[PDB]
């Protein structure tokens, strides 16, 4: 786990702790996508919704995938590629999510989906580069994708965040594998 | 509150 993979896991844990201590809504109020016009210029918020988790399962599953795919992308393609994947997926997923359902949402899984789509498609279209999605983990990803679409979990799923996430990672692996 |  390089510096990006790491600061991210850290920031997510630090934020999850604040949500336990201060409560979910308090932290949302500070970190959610702008939910009032008076907040539109608070720029951290287009990204910081990625940092908030609402259950132990949410955090744990997201950081497992982040650690593994995030970490792969970091070590083999560099810190910079992971930064850009993250900023773009966070911002785009946040955008589509809020459009469909309003600003009240959170989670790294828009980003994790971009890493899934990215690492898979780059492995298919580009063997040499050194990044692949192992067949077993394609299955575990597909099931993970499927669960959200049909809502087979306690709390409701950000479905725009997911389709938007994956689309970004596919677009970027496409553009990258092209060379 | 939707998770992701």
């Amino acid at each position: 786990a390089g510096p990006v993979t790491w600061v991210m896991m850290i920031a997510c844990v630090v934020v999850f702790i604040a949500m336990q201590i201060l409560g979910d809504q308090e932290v949302m109020l500070w970190l959610a996508w702008p939910f009032d016009p008076t907040l539109k210029f608070e720029f951290w918020r287009y990204f910081t919704h990625a940092l908030m988790h609402f259950s132990l399962m949410h955090i744990l599953f997201n950081l497992l995938w982040w650690w593994y795919l995030g970490g792969a992308v970091e070590k083999r393609l560099g810190s910079g590629k992971l930064i850009v994947i993250t900023l773009i997926s966070a911002l785009l997923s946040g955008y589509v999510q809020q459009k469909f359902s309003g600003p009240w949402f959170g989670g790294l899984s828009g980003v994790v989906y971009a890493l899934m789509g990215y690492v898979w498609l780059r492995g298919e279209r580009d063997p040499q580069s050194g990044i692949y999605l192992q067949r077993g983990l394609i299955i575990f990803a597909l099931i993970w994708i499927v669960a959200g679409w049909f809502d087979l979990f306690g709390m409701s799923m950000a479905n725009g965040a997911h389709i938007a996430g994956l689309a970004v990672g596919l677009a970027m692996a496409f553009v990258d594998s092209l060379n | 509150v939707r998770m992701x």
